[PDB]
DNA sequence: CGTTTTATTTTTTTTTTTAAA
């Protein structure tokens, strides 16, 4: 009905008159900028959003099919060169073809793209470009993806143009050439890729957020073919937000399997996204122990628990010396049953904690959280599918009462605590799998709540194997004290009463800020200068003579020295100094020594 | 200016200019570049002393050196090459003359091995038909599986047995085969005539640049004659190669065709 | 200048895995 020519002068004005001037900086030619970078044979992606056109006109804010447009404003400014020979495989391929002497598209050279859930995706969505974020699966890799080859008739030569936008599809046959007319000279068919247009091609199952999916309901997903430039954009198990086409798929074949009008549909991409520029605020801001003010604000108190964790969350201490490697991820371990609220924690560290992961006391076997293996006689054989504890690689896999897991559930995950090492006789191999997860290890005591008679390994039933792995271990008891519950209730119950606890103390951190802050920290790879060697290899025996004086006590590892090594150094990424110096290592010892001392007073 | 129609390569200039360099070589590693490095005669002649008084043939070599030469040869070598490789081939079997011209020369030579990668987990349209070298560990040892080249055909009256090898997959049928006199109508046979060897086995990338908590990748390429069981399988080995692609046949009930394009990679060589 | 196209299900033995007072 509508003219879709009266609306390429529509667009002809939007994009020649457009130098908008709605700020100071835009009489410059902003898709001129564009275009110049299609002459710089750069961009081969250009992208339109509902402000710019929206202030154009309010047509087009519901004829845009999605479809027609596309074409159109391709093949329109493919004739518009207002503007250098040899930029590009094919294109001065064509110039070779020429050099004794088309669609627009099949010299491509450049592309255009462009509140609601599959749940509610009602089905009188075709063709509209809507939105709608999920959960990545089955990751998959990408291949070429033909479009309109060239089969050349050799006796004749007319490299031949089938251009195709099925998935499916037919040879051509030996010549539909004018000499291969009815003009009886003639060979056959046959193409030439060098001179054929292919395209990247990623594809992947999305499944449901989870958090909306009713109480009589099972998530179910979708399928994503991204092809072209946007391959790559995006993992397993990321909370991504696309905007792309409902399409349905025209499933030829069979003449009775089909044959339904069967309308097996799926999705057009383009775009993952997935829910220094600081630094001058990160200059109105130079503190080191704010962070513990605003992270996790919940509880009041038990700084040093979080602080421990904090250091995780630095880093930064490693080498490789004598070619092999150095672990360089700090694994907490964690006794006690008070009413802590770990799963507070847990939920805290696993939300702004970037790459996180949760598991439970028995909910991953030995199998789940590392690779394990699979049983089909309908797909062909079987891999790996690695687990929460393979996936967790630049961050944490935290377990929560991993003491009631199983004891031989402590082998394979012993096995990671020489980090990065997955070994795997299994689908006939030693695989790695690069285990690079830092532990997060909670539980509670043994029958009772820490009986005083009982005591350590006396009291728990754990092998020192993996306590050895385990830098710190972490008892927590609070028995009766008479002042101590009042300010975490009254602490508790101001979040109830209102939605936001802690007032006039600290300037609260959000999300993004936080991550931010912490992102500009781990890169420093500070200095400790040459006194400490010989100072804190003393300091170390300071605790080797009173760890042997007496005799029913802790054995020790070189992990002991090696992680009280470890420690301090990560902590100046965020001083952001490159300066490890006596503090660095001061509060090394006193946070170990406050690990200790703590259950007999 | 001789070429492909829909190319900008030539014979005579990289034949010419690799003879050159070859002429421009002493060991130009270890005698014009790592001059403080000696074995001072170009060591493709000292081969081919060192070769043929071996009596030792199937050379390896590599291409690194030409780095000094002129950098087109390595670009249209680059992309072109499997139209330029045996050319470097005629050289050599040039060569021969320059140093036994009067040998028994009935034999060829087997061959790269100078350009980068960094990892196989993403390659682009770009990356079709160009050169690339991959390592990682092996997984299978499979067995040989040969391929044909030719047709020797048969007759009716008179014995009109004739033959004739494969471009790669036709023969052609007027009434008789190479029409002759047609006493009787076309004849073919397919057994005795050139048949060629293959494997298959894949590799698993293991370096220390595996991206976190991701799975094995893993690819695979056949072999060609020579390059056939050089291979105690299952070790931390590099290949050089040529990726490789291929359509795929559409469902099966007849000849449709697939969008999508399988891949893997040419046939080459090994490092240790 | 005419006359024709197209579907398969249950059980084994191995290697995985899993059960009760
Ligand atoms: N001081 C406090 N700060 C914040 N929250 C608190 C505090 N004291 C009690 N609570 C609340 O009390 C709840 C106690 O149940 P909780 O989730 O702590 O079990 P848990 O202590 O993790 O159990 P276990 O330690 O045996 O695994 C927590 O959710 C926490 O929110």
């Amino acid at each position: 009905r509508r003219d879709y020519a009266q609306d390429r002068e529509s667009i002809k004005t939007f994009l020649s008159e457009f130098c908008k001037c709605d700020d100071d900086g835009k009489k410059e030619f902003v898709y001129g900028s564009q275009l110049v970078k299609l002459a710089h044979r750069e961009q081969v992606l250009i992208t339109i959003d509902l402000d710019d056109l929206a202030e154009f006109n309010e047509s087009l804010a519901e004829a845009v099919n999605c479809r027609r447009y596309t074409s159109i404003f391709s093949d329109v400014i493919a004739e518009l060169l207002p503007s250098v020979h040899a930029k590009d495989a094919l294109d001065v391929y064509i110039e070779h073809r020429l050099m004794m002497e088309f669609p627009s598209e099949l010299m491509k050279r450049f592309e255009v793209g462009f509140a609601h859930s599959i749940r509610e995706v009602k089905a009188q969505h075709i063709g509209k470009l809507v939105t709608v974020r999920g959960i990545v699966t089955r990751c998959t890799e990408v291949k070429p993806m033909m479009v309109v080859a060239t089969y050349t008739c050799d006796r004749c030569g007319s490299e031949t143009y089938q251009p195709v936008n099925s998935l499916s599809f037919t040879p051509v046959h030996d010549c539909p050439s004018d000499d291969c007319r009815v003009n009886k000279a003639g060979g056959r068919l046959y193409l030439q890729t060098r001179g054929s247009k292919f395209v990247k091609f990623q594809e992947v199952k999305m499944q449901e957020h989870s958090d909306q999916v009713p109480v009589g309901h099972i998530p179910r997903s979708m399928t994503i073919m991204c092809r072209g430039e946007v391959t790559r954009m995006a993992q397993p198990g990321d909370h991504i937000v696309v905007s792309g086409v409902f399409l349905p798929l025209m499933r030829t074949g069979f003449a009775q399997m089909i044959q339904g009008l069967l309308s097996e549909t799926f999705l057009q991409a383009h775009r993952i996204i997935c829910i220094p520029e600081e630094l001058e605020e990160l200059a109105q801001d130079d503190f080191y122990e704010r962070l513990a003010t605003s992270l996790a604000p919940e509880i009041y108190g038990h700084l040093d628990v979080k602080k421990a964790l904090l250091l995780l969350l630095v880093g930064g201490v490693d080498k490789r010396p004598d070619g092999m490697k150095i672990r360089g991820n700090i694994n907490i371990c964690l006794m006690g049953d008070p009413g802590v609220a770990k799963s507070q924690l847990l939920g805290y560290i696993s939300r702004l904690a970037v790459r996180s992961q949760y598991t439970t006391g028995r909910g991953s076997s030995g199998v789940g959280l590392t690779a394990a293996v699979m049983k089909d006689p309908l797909t062909g054989e079987m891999t790996l599918e690695g687990g929460a504890l393979v996936l967790a690689d630049q961050g944490v896999c935290c377990i929560d009462e991993f003491d009631k897991m199983a004891d031989q559930d402590r082998t394979a995950i012993h096995e990671v605590m020489e980090q990065q090492t997955i070994s795997i006789a299994k689908a006939g191999i030693m695989t790695t799998l690069n285990a690079r997860v830092s532990i997060l290890a909670a539980a509670n005591p043994a029958f009772g709540r820490y009986n005083p008679r009982r005591t350590v390994e006396q009291n728990i039933q754990l092998p020192a194997a993996l306590l050895s792995r385990f830098d710190l271990l972490w008892l927590i008891q609070d028995k009766p004290d008479r002042d101590n519950d009042l300010r975490l209730a009254k602490h508790i119950t101001y979040v109830h009463s209102h939605s936001k606890q802690p007032p006039t103390r600290v300037k609260a951190l959000d999300m993004n800020l936080m991550r931010r802050y912490i992102n500009l920290c781990k890169r420093k790879n500070p200095t400790i200068p040459d006194e400490l060697t010989d100072y804190i290899v003393g300091a170390y025996v300071e605790l080797r003579r009173e760890a042997r004086n007496q005799k029913d006590m802790t054995f020790t590892s070189a992990r002991n020295l090696l992680g009280i090594l470890r420690l301090s150094t990560a902590l100046a990424r965020l001083r952001l100094s490159d300066s490890v110096e006596k503090d660095d290592v001061a509060e090394a010892l006193r946070l170990l020594e406050m690990s200790k001392d703590s259950l007999n007073q | 200016q001789l070429v492909v129609w829909g190319t900008n390569v030539v014979v005579s200039q990289c034949k010419s200019k690799f003879k050159s360099f070859i002429m421009r070589f002493i060991d130009p590693s270890a005698e014009q570049d790592e001059i403080s490095e000696n074995i001072n005669q170009p060591l493709y002649l000292q081969k081919l002393e060192e070769i043929h008084t071996l009596e030792e043939p199937y050379l390896n070599l590599n291409c690194a050196h030409l780095k000094t030469f002129d950098q087109d040869l390595y670009r249209q070598l680059i992309c072109y090459p499997q139209e330029v490789i045996p050319g470097f081939d005629m050289a050599i079997n040039e060569m021969f003359f320059e140093r036994y011209p009067a040998a028994l020369l009935e034999h060829q030579i087997q061959v790269f091995n100078a350009d980068k990668t960094r990892n196989m987990r993403s390659l682009n349209p770009e990356d079709m038909d160009q050169l690339i070298s991959i390592s990682g560990m092996v997984i299978r040892s499979s067995n040989v599986i040969p391929e044909m080249r030719e047709a020797f055909f048969s007759c009716n009256i008179c014995s009109f047995s004739t033959t004739v090898e494969v471009d790669r997959g036709r023969i052609n049928q007027p009434t008789l085969c190479t029409n002759c006199n047609t006493n009787h109508c076309f004849r073919l046979i397919h057994n005795r005539s050139e048949f060629t060897d293959k494997q298959l086995v894949k590799l698993q990338e293991s370096p220390d640049d595996m991206a976190a908590g991701q799975t094995p990748h893993n690819v695979l390429l056949y072999a060609h004659n020579d390059l056939v069981d050089k291979v105690q399988p299952g070790d931390r080995v590099t290949v050089t190669g040529i990726y490789r692609a291929t359509p795929l046949k559409t469902g099966g009930l007849s000849s449709s065709v697939k969008s999508v394009y399988k891949t893997h990679v040419d046939v080459v060589h090994f490092r240790k």
